[PDB]
Parts: structure tokens; C-alpha cells; sequence
């Protein structure tokens, strides 16, 4: 009975780690995107 | 006769070539035909000058604002 | 046609009955999609 | 973002060569996997990610498997021009063919090869972060394409579950034919494909030959021409995932808009500006002209006439220089036409997509260069005529149990013929009932 | 995917010699056995017919059998004879005497074990074995009796492979041997049980091919054996070269045989034209298809116009459009619709291979399953019944050990084969 | 941080040639013992010290002895290319072999050669300031390896005491075999390995042959390939002592983490990125992929399947560009798997090590060049199956005294067969008992 | 609680040997009738009583009689391994066989032996306190099984009345055959069995041969394999009576639930996890997979195809680790299928059972060890085809009176053949009538 709860625990942990990784990648890409827009304007 | 199941116009000729080799050769994969034509020399020089000037002014502004 | 025997006649009769049943089920088909009004 | 392609048998591998030639030339990947960038400043766009993954050294390798039971065509790919592009594990080949027998592919021979294929697909799925479906290319006329395609789709459907499976399938042409046993293999394939596929795209070689004779001026076409047209269609449908646009369309939106009931998933396909280079510069090619073109039966890649049926849903993909106002004016004009009819339960019949990237031109190709194109996928009751003709040919041949001893010898029960034929009969009657006007109100 | 060839009797050894000359030429093998070709396309399937001997050499996967070594000395003396492996020549010390019973029961059982040992040594060397291919005459003595004995033994030992035969049968106009009907009847009885697919050739049809199409003034057996070697090497071409629509012996059998006993086929090869006329007409798919169905170019005495086609197969070699092939096969099926059995929706299979035979722009080999083959068997059965009512030469066979019951069984089985073809000719949907 | 290597018999000397070739090329010592200086200014660096000692003139000499009873292979080393690297006294050779008799090696012939070996091992141990173990390479199938290896380990155990002894042992393969008398020698080798070693890693050539056929593309491998793989494994395990890293692991940590009870010290070994040069440029090789690889049975260097048993402890060594967070994520993913099971009394089943030096590439080698690798040593109850097959073959031969007269003639009592067979039977029962769940609570 | 087993003739006694071997090994009694000296019998409960009674000294003896007309097989039982288990009075043997003549058994020879059998059954029945049926094993193809089985069932049915009698019956397979006269004996047996049996389960040896070829890996099966399968089936069906469970099933509920009309009492049997000991260890096999398996024709132990008929009632026995929710989900999924059809008067078609004791493994056996199994008994109109073909074979032989003079010499009026043949014709008409939709006209 405890095995199902433990498997759910690893599943939830993996999901939340994936979401945080995606958010960090989005921020890092966005910075360079808007910087090169500014350079094109100049 | 030696011409049974053969042609006397061009005997001793074997056409060792497949369809795919003719159809998907290296000529069809060349990317040089998809590039737009290059600019003139004057425009290239001016492009380099303008890019360098923009880089310098952006770097100067960033240094001035963030010190 | 080959010579008529007991086993051949039995096989032909059973096989024809099988074919008739299959055809009857093909022509008597009922639907499966639910287009009925709620 | 990513999609995985599965190529089965002879048609699927040969169509794969044209598809990967197109995707390489459209992204700019060289035959050895390298991208010859012109500048180091800036960064390389992510659009390749849908079809390629890069190694740490920057080489690209594609997300595809090629499946065959005979080695010859895959060995030709191994020895051809794109040798360095594909990973050698992805090109899987057996020793001997399924000899036009669905039973030999499904029960006896495909059962040995299927576990290696599933291991390769697993190795691909572990190297993804947003897989959103499988695309499958195969022909249902041959033995290994039908048998191994069905068995493999069954295993993926159990292992991956909800993930979508969209098929491009080459069916037996209505009067051009290549083998005697085509009806048995096509019926038995269609029985498995009915339960385990979300959208099925229908193709007929006779239609693409007619299209290449009438619009292009080619008197003696060969399979490379048809495969290049199919590759263009796949590039148009998948462009919505890869480039910027006004109205994007995710593959789940495709499935949601085109399929009204879970069994009604067979769709017609057409492509508009099929034109030669010499004709293209004498005529304008406005949005309304290509929109008028996609509804004529001369544009279709399947031999069926939609005037004998009713449309249920249409999905229109525009790529290139198009403005939404012109799409709206075109669709309103089509809706005015009297020879185009929709079932009365489907009032909002259209889905639109608009992408900014115009179609690419291939050096040895026969299509002209054009700034815009439209591609249509549509669900229509007219497809019932294709099944009726295959089932009629089956009934004439099955009345004498023609060739049946091969199928019974290779491992299949005789009952499977009757089950599949009864299921296809029920699908034909389903298309009869769904298309019946609701004149009765209780 | 390797094929093993068996050559039996005088006709078989001579046809085999010409076949292996044609195959060695197509793959650029020197008469010394050295590979001297000029493209990898030639090398990549050489394994199908050749085994590799040390430092370049190739040896042909063939078994030669005969009861007197005279023929073996003739093939060894020929221009390509050196290529054959010495251990592959099996011979006895006395002839078959044109008698089926000697070849099957007395010298057959004496030599057969050495042949099975050689065939097993050759079979077990392949990484994956495809079917066997056998050439022999039914009218002879050792070819018919020991060939059918060996066919039965190989069918016992390898029941999952394919068995394909090329066979020479006695002409209706001139006999080469008085007792031809007995040997033919017993051989057809053995073949219908053991074989998977059998092709039949009449020497009279090759003479008519030579006289009408090639206009040869003084043809010789070398020409007939070249036509046969050309078609034999053509049937396997899709197994060993790339193409737009690959094909295989099992796929041909699956598309050609509707019911398991109906495995007797007609053969044809299309590009035949005399050396004087050939400069005046170019090759094209309409010309090949028109010649393909013309009965002058068919290797049997029976004429298609007296029967109907159940199924047919065409294998094309050369660079050509699929549109012309499919539309030609549709046009021929529509225009001659009365000659095709109506309960099959399409009787013709097509296949396309990129590499043609040397010296031809394009080529096709045609295999046909037609009920007119029943006419050949009825004539042989008539001659058999004429001799048997009078016990014309039976004491030779009975003295060797044959039961008279064997003759009545073979007569009954051949009569049933003719009857089944006749019944399918006049079948209807009802 | 010094270690002394002892090579016994034919397999041990031939594996030693590959090991010392690799250690020389990895540190950079030329075959003549000199290290060519690269920078004119700066310290000389000191990493060789684990395996080499330098003279005051700067020549390097290695910390090894080569032991054999037949001269041929050692005389070949004396006449080969590395003649000047070894000190000539270190290469010790007798006059005649032990003739596949453990009794001949232990009682009759090894007693003459053993005292020179003990004098050399003593002279090495006196030239140390930090010693952390002896590494021993031998095969238990042959006569001198079994008999002299046992006698020398007993003498070392009395003279050196607490110092650790780690053995790499070639055990008789489960169906590939080379000599008839292998079971007797392997059984008699048991007690020597049970009470006179701290951890013994067992290898079977049939597994390394399978690994070289499946992963590398070698159709006809020979012992130099297997010996190069073993040398790579030893280099990976000893790298933690020689180069900088995030998490170092001393040789005593292996014994502390891998051995639960003093007799339960037999471990399985596997290596992950065994890959060819043509495949290596088509694939990325991330931490999670190689971590998944070491647990697949296709990767092991011993012929046993761990799915038929339970793991008690695992030690994972990562070398190259790896980050600890990725190692933790990988180990958590392995822990999630359902086909990997640990005994319930071992909750913290893993020990990790991370080193920055990537694996070296050898000019004539067959492995590709890769940026990262992982090596695993693990203790599992599945190992009990190897002993059961050795016991069955011994019981078959011993039931009729098939060869005993040779052993009794060379000096051994018949009682020794039954005693050794009962000790290995008790070891089998220990592995049955340790893996039994504690379902009984009192 | 109590049940009495009656074994008749050769098939029934030989199947009985396997049954009592299994039931002995499942409870744990030794072959001599004594409980092991090491078992603690923690339940301290009377589980044996369904099949065994204990002596005051604690020996067990089983509630069975073995009836045969020839001595040899029972003398084999008397001299075999279980000699001490049976009471010698229980093993009853006549002098001479019924020579494949129903007439010899019924009229000539069984009339002498029948009063001893009835006296033995009486001696058993007075020493019971909650008897709930008889189990009968016989074949209808042979002389003693037909004649004495009918005579004994008639006498039991008059004397005991309402008490249930359950038969396991081996009918002559439709093309495998052992004797010429099987149709006559089977018709005459079936006439008596119709009136005087409460449920009859049908088996065909060719089907159990097919099942052992496809699922098990046995190239050369023999009757002992079939008998081990039969023993497993009987143990599965009667385990629900004998051990604790979630949903118990008494033998009396079957007749109420399975039999719609008093003549319609013939049922089909099949068994799911038929797998060999060497393989199939990897597949755990969920409830839904084995439920899908029991409906495939490759799983049945009788050669009939249910796709040619309609089910009237199903009884599904699940044994092992199953949870009711999974049984409910599986049965609802089966009910969803379109190739499975029930007669419209039976909407609630299913009965379920769930028992916790997993199936026992026999040391010499060929089935693997598995955690769960499912067993099926089902009522279907397809059975009508088996009788019609037997009747055709009877008509073929009887048209020329091929053997009748033997039967007439042994005592029967010719009218008795026609009466029985007309009654079986009426049984055919009953199976025609029950399958009639019979819409309500108005
Ligand atoms: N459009 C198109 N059709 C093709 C192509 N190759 C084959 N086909 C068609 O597909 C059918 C033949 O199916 P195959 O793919 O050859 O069958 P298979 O998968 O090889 O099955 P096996 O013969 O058992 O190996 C015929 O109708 C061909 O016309 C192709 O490259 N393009
Ligand atoms: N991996 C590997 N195994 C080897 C090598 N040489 C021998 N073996 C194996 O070790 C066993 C033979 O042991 P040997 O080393 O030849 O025995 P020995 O030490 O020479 O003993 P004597 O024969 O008495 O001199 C066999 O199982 C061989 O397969 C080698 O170079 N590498
Ligand atoms: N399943 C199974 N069937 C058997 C076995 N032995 C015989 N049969 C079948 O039962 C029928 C023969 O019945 P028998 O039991 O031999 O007849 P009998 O009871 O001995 O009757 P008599 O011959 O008069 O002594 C045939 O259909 C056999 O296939 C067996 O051991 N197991
Ligand atoms: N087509 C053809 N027929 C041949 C050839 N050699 C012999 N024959 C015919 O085969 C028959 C003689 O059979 P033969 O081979 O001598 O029988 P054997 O004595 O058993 O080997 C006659 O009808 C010959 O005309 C040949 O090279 N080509
Ligand atoms: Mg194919
Ligand atoms: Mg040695
Ligand atoms: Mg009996």
C-alpha cells in the first residue's frame, strides 16, 4: 500500500523539477532576445 | 550468331546506374541556390562600419548607465 | 467436378451454410455511433 | 515541438527519402549534418528542433526510424548519398520479406523484429522534452507494411497510451493495380487501423499521376515525383509547428476540429499551386484563386469525387504571404457556392491556419517558385465509395476463397477474414447513417 | 539470400553451362574465376550465386550429376568449364539407357546419398538459404528418374524453402526417343506432388522463335540454350539488383498460384528481333508489351487463344516510367477482357529493376498461368494409353522392379491434372 | 597513495602488459622510462607516484612483479619493446609449468620460486610511505595461477597483515571452456580466495567477448582486446587516487561500503560507453544514458544476470565532465525503476565518485574517444548461480574419481576435495540466507 | 461440506489418479495418509473434509471409488505409489470388459457389479453430514464408461433424488478418433445422460493437444499431460467451495445460474495462464489480459467456436491475487466487445468468483508457477454443431446397419436406436429454439 504513495511521490517530484527547469530556460533565452532587438534598433 | 538477346548497334554496353543515384545526387542537395544574392562591396563596407558603430554606442551606454 | 462422396458433400453443405450465415450477418448490420438526441 | 516519424516498408522508405531531402534543404542542413552558418553573431533559430537534435559538436541527426523486412532498399539508403546523416541503429532491416502476406508479417516474421523497433522508439522518446505525436508512413497494399504496421501501432498504443498517431497511407488505386492479393491485405490492415489511429490520410497513386499529367506537363512520371509532392504536403502541415504565424495550429487542434465521432477519422487531402515554372510568371496567384483551386476534384491526391458526398469539417493551412481578411473573403465566397454542401449539424465548418514562411523550392523539382500556398485536409462521406469498391473486390475473390491457403498456412484463423469484412461493413453503414439528414424530429 | 542450382542429365548440364556463362558475364567474372567488374552494383550481390574462394576467386553454387562422364568431360572441356568445383561433379559408370526405372531405382539409390551429402554441404554454408532451382528433361532417363528422386529427398529435408523447376518436354511432331511417354508421365506424377512451381519448355517453340523472329538460317542447340539461359537469369534479377518495386520468388508464387496444384506456368522473354531489322525499330514499353503477348514469342506449343489467363507476372529490367507500365497493363486487360478469368479483379503483377541485361536498353521476362497447358498433357496421355494397352515395351521397366500399379497411379494423377485445369477453364460465378 | 601490482601466470602477465602500456601512455612516460618535459618553467607534477617511482636522475620504474613458471612469455617481455622500463630482477620466471595441476603449483613447484617473489615484494613495500593495497591479477583455471596464487596470498597475509588485497580473477566461463580439469582447480582456489582476499572481482571471457561483439563491431576478437578493456576498468577505479575530483574515494571505502559480512566479498563489474568511432559521432552521451547503460545486462563483464537476484550495495564511479546534480538525478531515476531491487536491509544502496580526468585513448585501440564514462562494481545474490554450475561439474567428475591420481601423486590428500566442496556449499547457503527477508519478528 | 467422487472406466480412473495426486499435494497429506511431522497446522481447521475423512489415529483416506471392468488398471492402482492411501474395498474391479459395447456394460456385465457399487456408495453416504454432490469422471466413447455410467447414474438418480450429480465427460473428438464404433456409444450414452445428469462439461482431446502445442512447448504430449490439465481445472472449480475467499461459490448456485431450461445443461470450459515452466517468468499478467485471453479460441479446452453462436450464460472463476474492482472492469470491457454476443433474454450474463489460494505446482508438472489464474464455464448455442455432426456420422453408419448385429446379439431392439436418434434430434431443435429472437408481433 505504501508503494503506490512512494511512486506518486517520485512522480510529483520529477514533474515539479521539470517545470522549474523550463522556467529557468525561458528566462535565460528571453534576456538575449530583447538585447539583440535593442542592438538592431540602434 | 552472337546477337541473340543483344543489340548490334551498341553491344558490350551495360548501364550500371540506378534511379536513386540519378534522382538524389549531390547536385540536388546544394544549398548555394537557395541563398539570396550578396550585396555590393560598398554596401558591405558600410554594413561593417554601421554595425561596429552601433556596438560601440550600445557598449558605451551600458557602461555609463551601470557604473 | 470431382467425384461426389459423403465427406465432400458434408464439407460443401457445411461450408455453404457457413457462407450463408456470414452473408446474413453482413447484410443485417447494426450501427455503433451514437447520433441519438439526448 | 518535437515529432517522431516512423517509416515502414517500400513506400514508406522511398517517401522518407523525399521527406528528409526536403526537411534538410528547408532548414539548411547539409548532407553531412552540418549547418553552414554565415555569421557567428546572433544565434541559430530553434526551428530545426521539431525534426533534428544536435550533438555537442553541433552535428544534426534526425528523429526517424526506417523499418523493412527486406534489406535491399535500406541497404541502398545505407550506400546512397545521405549515408552520414542517419544514425545506423535507426535503419533497421530484416532478412526476408512478408511476400504480400499480412499473416506472415503479423504472426510469423514481424513478431521477431518488433522488440528491436520498440527499443529504438524508446531510446528516441527518452531524448525528448515535448513529444506531441507519432507520424507514420506506410502502404497498406503490401504484406510487411500492413502486418508490421498494425502490430507496431498496437504495441505503441498500449505502451504510450494517449499520445496521438497520425497516418499517411497509400491505399490500392481504384483501377490501377499492382498485385492480385491487394484486397485481402487492405481489408485486414484497415480492421486494425480502425481501432488504433486518430487521423488517417488517404492517398492514391492514380490521382497524383493525373495531377502531374494535367497541371505539370510530365508525360512519363515516376515515384520520385509523387514522393516529392507528398513531402511537400507533410512540410506544409508540419510548418505550423516550426515557424511564426498569425494563427498557429497544434496537432491536437487538428484532431479536435476534424474528427466528430471516434470512428469517423478518414480525411481527404489536396494542394493548390501545382504549377510549372513557365506558366507561373504569366499569371497572378492571389489567395482567392488558390482557395478556389483546393475545392476542385482535379486538385485531390485521392480518386474520389466530393460532389457525391457531404463535408463534415475542413482544415485550411495557408503558408506564405497571406492576410486574414483575404482568407475570410475567400471562405465567405466558398460558403456562397451551391455545389459545396455541408451536413446540417456542422454549421461552423472551417478551421484556419496562417504561417509566414513561404514554401521552399528544391533544385531538381518540377514545381515553380511561389510566394504562397494553401493545403486542405477535410472529412467527407465520399470516402465510403473507396471502401465499397475494396469490399466488392473482396467479395468476388472471397466467394472462391482465393489464395486463402497461404494465409491459413502462415498462422491466421479463417475467422479473421469474416470479422474484418463485417467490421468494414459496419463502418460503411456508419458513414451512411451519419450522412442522413435529420428530417425526423420527435 | 542464396540460390542453389542443380543440373541433371545431358540437357541439364549443357543448359547449365550456358546459364553460368551468362551469369559470369553479367557479373564480370573472368573464365579463370577472378572478379574484373567495374561497379559496386555488380559486387554487392555476388554472394547470391557465387561462393568466395581465397584471394579474389569465386566458385559457382551448382551440383552436376550424370551416369556416364562423357557430358562431364564435355562441360569440363568448355570455355568456362574451369570455374566449376571438382568435388561438385558426381558421376557413375553406366548409362540410364533411357529407362526411368533404372535411373530411379537401381543407379539412383546407388548414387543419391553422395548427392544429398553434396547438397547438404552446399546448403548449410549459406547464411540464409532461398529455394532450389533445378533444370532437367522429362523425356530422358537419368534426368527424369534421378531428378525426381532428388527433388523428393530435398522436399523431405527442406520443406520450408521454395522448389522451382525448368523442364524440357517431348515435342508433338518429332520424337527423339520411342519411350518418351512413360518417362514423361511418371515424371509429371512426381512433380505435381513435390514441386512448388514448374515451368515447361518445348523445343518446337524455340525453333519457331528462331525461324520467325530471329530468321536464323541454321540454328543450333547453342541458340536454344542461350534463350533459356537468358530467361532463367532474368527471373532472379530483382533478387540481386536494386529497383523501384522489388520482387522475389516467394512473392511471384504468392501472386501466381490461386490453388496449390495449379503451379504449372508458361514462359516468355520479349526483346527478340533479327539482326537485319533491329536497326529499324527502337525499344519502348508498347513494343515490349505487344511482343510480350504475341504467341510467336511464347515457349510452349499451346496457344493462349484457346484458353484464359488466371494470373500473370511481368518483371521489367531498365530505367522506365511506372505510368507506361501500369497504363499498358490496364489497356491490355481491358481490350482482351474475354481472355481473363472474371473472379480475380487484376491478373497481372508488375515489378521494376534498374539494371538491364547487357546490350539491351530494357528487358522483361513473362510468367503465365494459362489453362491451355492442359493441351500438352492430353497429347502425352494419349501416346501413353496407346502404348500401355499393348504392353509395348513394359518388360524393361517391370524387369527393373516397377510395380504395374505405379503406371496406373501416374495415369490417374495426370488425367486428374488435365480435368482440374479443364474444370477451372469452364468455371463460372453462378 | 602508492599501490603494488602482482601479476601471476599467463593471463596475469598478458593483462599486465596492457595495463602498464595504458598507465605509461596515460601519465606520459615514454617506453624508455623518461618523461619528456613540456614547459620550461614550473613544477614537474607528481601523479605517476601511485604506480611509478622516480630515480634521482628522473628515470621512472614501475611498482610491479611478473610471476610465471614457464619462461616463454616473460622472456618475450624481456626481448620486447618495454625491455628498459622494467627492472630485470622484477621479471621472475621458473623452469617448468604446473601442468594445470593446482597440487603441483602449491606443493611441488611454487615452493621453489615463492621466496624470490617475497623478497621483491618486501623490497617494494620498504620503498613506500603510504601503501593502500595490493592488486592481484590471476586466473583460477590454471595450475600455477591457482596453486602459487594461493600459497603467495597466504604468505603475504602472514607477513603484511592488515594491508588490503584486491583481486581481479578470471573464473571458468559457464559454457566456454579451455581445459578439462578447470573445476578441481577452481574449487581448490576457493578457500584461498575466501579467507585471504578483501574484495574479489570475478570476470568471465565469454561476457567480455559478448560485449566486444555486440557493442564494438569486431567479428574476430582476441585476448589483447579483452586485456585492454580490463586495463581501462583498472584505470577508471584507480583514477580516484591520481587526479583531482569533486568526490574522491579511497580503496578502504570500497571495502566499507560493498562488504556487509566478512565472507560476502565477491562483486560484479560493468562499463558503460563501450562504443565504436562511427557510432560515437552520431550520439550524445549524457550522464543519464550511461547510468542507464551500466544496469543493462548487455554491459556486464561477468556472465550472470542480476535480475535473478537482489542488490546489496552499488559503487558508481563517474569520470570526466559530469556535475554532481546530474549524478543525483540519475541515481534517483534508477531508484525509481521496478526491475531494479535492493534488499530491504540496505536502504542507502549507493556510493558515488566523481573525477575530472576523462578516459585515455590508445593509438591501436578499438574504443572511441568520449567526454565522460561511468564504471560500476556491485554486490548481488545472483552470483550464487555461478557456484552452483561449478559444483555440478565437480560432482559429475568427482563421483568416479576421474583424475584424482594426478593430484594424490603430486602431494595432496583425497580429503581436500570433500573439505573444499563443503566450504563452497556453505558459501552458497550464506548467499541463500543473507537474501531472505526478515518476515519473522519476535 | 462433503463430496463423493465416482470414477468410472479407463479415462475416468486415469484422470482420477492425477486429480487425487493434485488434491493430496495441495492439502499436504503424504502418500501414506499421514500429516507431516513438521507442519504446525496453524488454522487448526477441517479443510480436508471436502475430499478426505480422518481416522481416529489421524490417518486420512479419500472419499472416492474406482470402478472398472478390467483388472489391469485398478491393479496398477493397488500396486502403485498410493497403495496405502485407498481403502481396499474402495477399489472395485469386475472380471471382463464391456468390449466397447454399451450393451455389454448395461445389460450383460454391469448388472452384476452394480449392487456392490451401490452398497459402497451407501456406506459412504451414511457417514456424511452435509453432502452437496457427486463428481463423476467418464468417457462416452467406450463400452464400460457408457453402459455402467448410465446404469449407475440412473440408480443414483432414483435413490438419492434431488441431490446433484456433476459429470466431467470426454467426448469423441471430431476428427481424431480411437475406435470405429464411437458414434453409436456416444449417442446411446447421451440419451441416458440428458435425463440423468445435472451439469455436463465437454472435453475433446484434439483441442487439449492443440492447446498444449500452442501455449505449452510440448512436441510429443501424452495422456498424463491432458490429465494434469483436467486436474487443474477441477481443482480451480472446486477450490471456491473449500478455502476462504472474498466471493465464495457453492456447487448449488451453478445449476440455478447456468441452466435456463432443464435440458440445457451442457457447458464449455477454458483456462487462461497455460504457459510452460521454462519461460513466461517476465509477464506478470493483469486481470484484463487473462480475461481477454479466456475468450480467445486458442485458450479453450473444447473444440468449438463461439463466434458461430450466442452465449446464454457465463460463469467466471478468478483464482489468485485478484481484486474485485479489476474483475468488474474486465467483465465490463468484455461486455463492450462487438464480436461477443449474448442472447437478448440474458442481460446480466456473468457470475464471478474470487479465491485467495493460488494454484499448486506439481514437481513433475509442465505448467509454470503463476500468481493468478482465471477459469471459465459458459453456455453457448455453438454446441449444437457438435451433436449435429455426431448424428451425421451415426446416420452414415446406421444406413447400412454396419455393426448392429453385435448390439442386437447383446440385447437391444432396433427401435431403441431410432428413439435415441429422435431424442437427440429434438435436442438439436431445442438449441434451434433457444437461439430464436422471437420478436413480439402485434
Ligand atoms: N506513391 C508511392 N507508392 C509506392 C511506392 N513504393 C511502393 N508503392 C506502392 O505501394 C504498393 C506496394 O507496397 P510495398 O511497400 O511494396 O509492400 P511492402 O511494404 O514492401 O510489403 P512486402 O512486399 O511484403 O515487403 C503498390 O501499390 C506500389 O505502387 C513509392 O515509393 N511511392
Ligand atoms: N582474459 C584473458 N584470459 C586469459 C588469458 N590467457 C589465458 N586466459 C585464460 O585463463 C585460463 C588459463 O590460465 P593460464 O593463465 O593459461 O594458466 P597458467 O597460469 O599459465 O597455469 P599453467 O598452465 O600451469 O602454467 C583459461 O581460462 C584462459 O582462457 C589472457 O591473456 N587474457
Ligand atoms: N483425456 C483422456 N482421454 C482418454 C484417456 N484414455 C482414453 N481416452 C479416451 O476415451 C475414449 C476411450 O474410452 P476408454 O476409457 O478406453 O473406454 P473404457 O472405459 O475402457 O471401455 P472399455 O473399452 O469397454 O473397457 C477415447 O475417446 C479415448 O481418446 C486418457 O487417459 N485421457
Ligand atoms: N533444348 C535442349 N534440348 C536438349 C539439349 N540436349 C538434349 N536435349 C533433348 O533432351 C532429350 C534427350 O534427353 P537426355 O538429356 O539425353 O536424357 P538423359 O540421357 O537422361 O540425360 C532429347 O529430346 C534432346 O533433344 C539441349 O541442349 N537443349
Ligand atoms: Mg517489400
Ligand atoms: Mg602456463
Ligand atoms: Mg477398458
Amino acid at each position: 500500500r505504501q508503494r503506490e504513495e512512494e511512486q506518486r511521490a517520485r512522480e510529483q517530484a520529477q514533474a515539479v523539477e521539470k517545470r522549474m527547469r523550463l522556467a529557468a530556460n525561458f528566462e535565460t533565452r528571453s534576456e538575449k532576445v530583447y538585447e539583440q532587438k535593442d542592438l538592431m534598433r540602434r | 550468331t552472337p546477337y541473340v538477346t543483344s543489340d548490334a548497334r551498341n553491344p558490350h554496353s551495360r548501364f550500371l546506374q540506378t534511379t536513386n543515384r540519378e534522382d538524389y545526387c549531390e547536385k540536388n542537395a546544394d544549398l548555394r541556390t537557395l541563398r539570396r544574392p550578396d550585396l555590393g562591396a560598398r554596401s558591405r563596407v558600410l554594413l561593417q562600419v554601421a554595425l561596429n558603430a552601433a556596438r560601440e554606442e550600445k557598449n558605451a551606454t551600458e557602461a555609463e548607465r551601470k557604473q | 467436378a470431382p467425384k461426389r462422396t459423403a465427406e465432400l458433400l458434408w464439407l460443401e453443405q457445411q461450408r455453404a451454410r457457413q457462407y450463408e450465415q456470414h452473408r446474413k450477418r453482413v447484410e443485417q448490420q447494426k450501427p455503433c455511433v451514437d447520433n441519438k438526441t439526448p | 515541438r518535437e515529432a517522431i516519424c516512423i517509416h515502414i516498408g517500400q513506400a514508406g522508405c522511398q517517401v522518407g527519402n523525399a521527406c528528409w531531402e526536403l526537411f534538410c534543404l528547408e532548414h539548411g542542413i547539409q548532407p553531412d549534418g552540418a549547418m553552414p552558418s554565415d555569421k557567428t553573431i546572433g544565434v541559430e533559430d530553434d526551428a530545426f528542433n521539431t525534426f533534428f537534435s544536435e550533438t555537442g559538436a553541433g552535428k544534426h541527426v534526425p528523429r526517424a526510424v526506417f523499418l523493412d523486412l527486406e534489406p535491399t532498399v535500406v541497404d541502398e539508403v545505407r550506400t546512397g548519398t545521405y549515408r552520414q546523416l542517419f544514425h545506423p541503429e535507426q535503419l533497421i532491416s530484416g532478412k526476408e520479406d512478408a511476400a504480400n502476406n499480412y499473416a506472415r508479417g503479423h504472426y510469423t516474421i514481424g513478431k521477431e523484429i518488433v522488440d528491436l523497433c520498440l527499443d529504438r522508439i524508446r531510446k528516441l522518446a527518452d531524448n525528448c522534452t515535448g513529444l506531441q505525436g507519432f507520424l507514420v508512413y506506410h502502404a497498406v497494399g503490401g504484406g510487411t507494411g500492413s502486418g508490421l504496421g498494425a502490430l507496431l501501432l498496437e504495441r505503441l498504443s498500449v505502451d504510450y497510451g494517449k499520445k496521438s498517431k497520425l497516418g499517411y497511407t497509400v491505399y490500392p488505386s481504384p483501377q490501377v493495380s499492382t498485385a492480385v492479393v491487394e484486397p485481402y491485405n487492405s481489408v485486414l490492415s484497415t480492421h486494425s487501423l480502425l481501432e488504433h489511429t486518430d487521423v488517417a490520410a488517404m492517398l492514391d497513386n492514380e490521382a497524383i499521376y493525373d495531377l502531374t499529367r494535367r497541371n505539370l506537363d510530365i508525360e512519363r512520371p515516376t515515384y520520385t515525383n509523387l514522393n516529392r509532392l507528398i513531402g511537400q504536403v507533410v512540410s506544409s502541415l508540419t510548418a505550423s509547428l516550426r515557424f511564426d504565424g498569425a494563427l498557429n495550429v497544434d496537432l491536437t487542434e487538428f484532431q479536435t476540429n476534424l474528427v466528430p465521432y471516434p470512428r469517423i477519422h478518414f480525411v481527404l487531402t489536396s494542394y493548390a499551386p501545382v504549377i510549372s515554372a513557365e506558366k507561373a510568371y504569366h499569371e497572378q496567384l492571389s489567395v482567392s484563386e488558390i482557395s478556389n483551386a483546393v475545392f476542385e476534384p482535379a486538385s485531390m491526391m485521392t480518386k474520389c469525387d466530393p460532389r457525391h458526398g457531404k463535408y463534415m469539417a475542413c482544415c485550411l493551412m495557408y503558408r506564405g504571404d497571406v492576410v486574414p481578411k483575404d482568407v475570410n473573403a475567400a471562405v465567405a465566397t466558398i460558403k456562397t457556392k451551391r455545389t459545396i454542401q455541408f451536413v446540417d449539424w456542422s454549421p461552423t465548418g472551417f478551421k484556419c491556419g496562417i504561417n509566414y514562411q513561404p514554401p521552399t523550392v528544391v533544385p531538381g523539382g518540377d514545381l515553380a517558385k511561389v510566394q504562397r500556398a494553401v493545403c486542405m485536409i477535410a472529412n467527407s462521406t465520399a470516402i465510403a465509395e473507396v471502401f465499397a469498391r475494396i469490399d466488392h473486390k473482396f467479395d468476388l475473390m472471397y466467394s472462391k476463397r482465393a489464395f486463402v491457403h497461404w494465409y491459413v498456412g502462415e498462422g491466421m484463423e479463417e475467422g479473421e477474414f469474416s470479422e474484418a469484412r463485417e467490421d468494414l461493413a459496419a463502418l460503411e453503414k456508419d458513414y451512411e447513417e451519419v450522412g442522413a439528414e435529420s428530417a425526423d424530429m420527435d | 539470400r542464396e540460390i542453389v542450382c542443380v543440373q541433371a542429365g545431358q540437357c541439364g548440364n549443357q543448359i547449365g553451362s550456358k546459364f553460368w556463362e551468362v551469369i559470369s558475364d553479367e557479373h564480370g567474372v573472368d573464365p579463370t574465376g577472378t572478379y574484373q567488374g567495374d561497379s559496386d552494383l555488380q559486387l554487392e550481390r555476388i554472394n547470391v550465386y557465387f561462393d568466395e574462394a581465397t584471394g579474389g576467386r569465386y566458385v559457382p553454387r551448382s551440383v552436376l550429376i550424370d551416369l556416364e562422364p562423357g557430358t562431364m568431360d564435355s562441360v569440363r572441356a568448355g570455355p568456362y568449364g574451369q570455374i566449376f568445383r571438382p568435388d561438385n561433379f558426381i558421376f557413375g559408370q553406366s548409362g540410364a539407357g533411357n529407362n526411368w526405372a533404372k535411373g530411379h531405382y537401381t543407379e539412383g539409390a546407388e548414387l543419391i546419398d553422395s548427392v544429398l551429402d553434396v547438397c547438404c554441404k552446399e546448403a548449410e554454408s549459406c547464411d540464409c538459404l532461398q529455394g532450389f532451382q533445378i533444370c532437367h528433361s522429362l523425356g530422358g532417363g537419368t534426368g527424369s528418374g534421378m531428378g525426381t528422386l532428388l527433388i523428393s529427398k530435398l522436399r523431405e529435408q527442406y520443406p520450408d524453402r521454395i522448389m522451382m523447376t525448368f523442364s524440357i518436354i517431348p515435342s508433338p511432331k518429332v520424337s527423339d526417343t520411342v519411350v518418351e511417354p512413360y518417362n514423361t508421365t511418371l515424371s509429371v506424377h512426381q512433380l505435381v506432388e513435390n514441386s512448388d512451381e514448374s515451368m515447361c519448355i518445348d523445343n518446337e517453340a524455340l525453333y519457331d522463335i528462331c525461324f520467325r523472329t530471329l530468321k536464323l538460317t541454321t540454328p543450333t542447340f547453342g541458340d536454344l540454350n542461350h534463350l533459356v539461359s537468358a530467361v532463367v537469369s532474368g527471373v532472379t534479377c530483382c533478387l540481386r539488383f536494386p529497383g523501384q518495386l522489388n520482387s522475389d520468388l516467394r512473392k511471384l508464387a504468392v501472386n501466381l498460384v490461386p490453388f496449390p496444384r495449379l503451379h504449372f506456368f508458361m514462359m516468355g522473354f520479349a526483346p527478340l528481333t533479327s539482326r537485319g531489322s533491329q536497326q529499324y525499330r527502337g525499344l519502348s514499353v508498347p513494343e515490349l508489351t505487344q511482343q510480350m503477348f504475341d504467341a510467336k514469342n511464347m515457349m510452349q506449343a499451346a496457344d493462349p487463344r484457346h484458353g484464359r489467363y488466371l494470373t500473370a507476372s511481368a518483371l521489367f529490367r531498365g530505367r522506365m516510367s511506372t505510368k507506361e507500365v501500369d497504363e499498358q497493363m490496364l489497356n491490355v486487360q481491358n481490350k482482351n477482357s474475354s481472355y481473363f478469368i472474371e473472379w480475380i479483379p487484376n491478373n497481372i503483377k508488375s515489378s521494376v529493376c534498374d539494371i538491364p541485361p547487357k546490350g539491351l536498353k530494357m528487358a522483361v521476362t513473362f510468367i503465365g498461368n494459362n489453362t491451355c497447358i492442359q493441351e500438352m498433357f492430353r497429347r502425352v496421355g494419349e501416346q501413353f494409353t496407346l502404348m500401355f494397352r499393348r504392353k509395348a515395351f513394359l518388360h524393361w521397366y517391370t524387369g527393373e522392379g516397377m510395380d504395374e500399379m505405379e503406371f496406373t497411379e501416374a495415369e490417374s494423377n495426370m488425367n486428374d491434372l488435365v480435368s482440374e485445369y479443364q474444370q477451372y477453364q469452364d468455371a463460372t460465378i453462378e
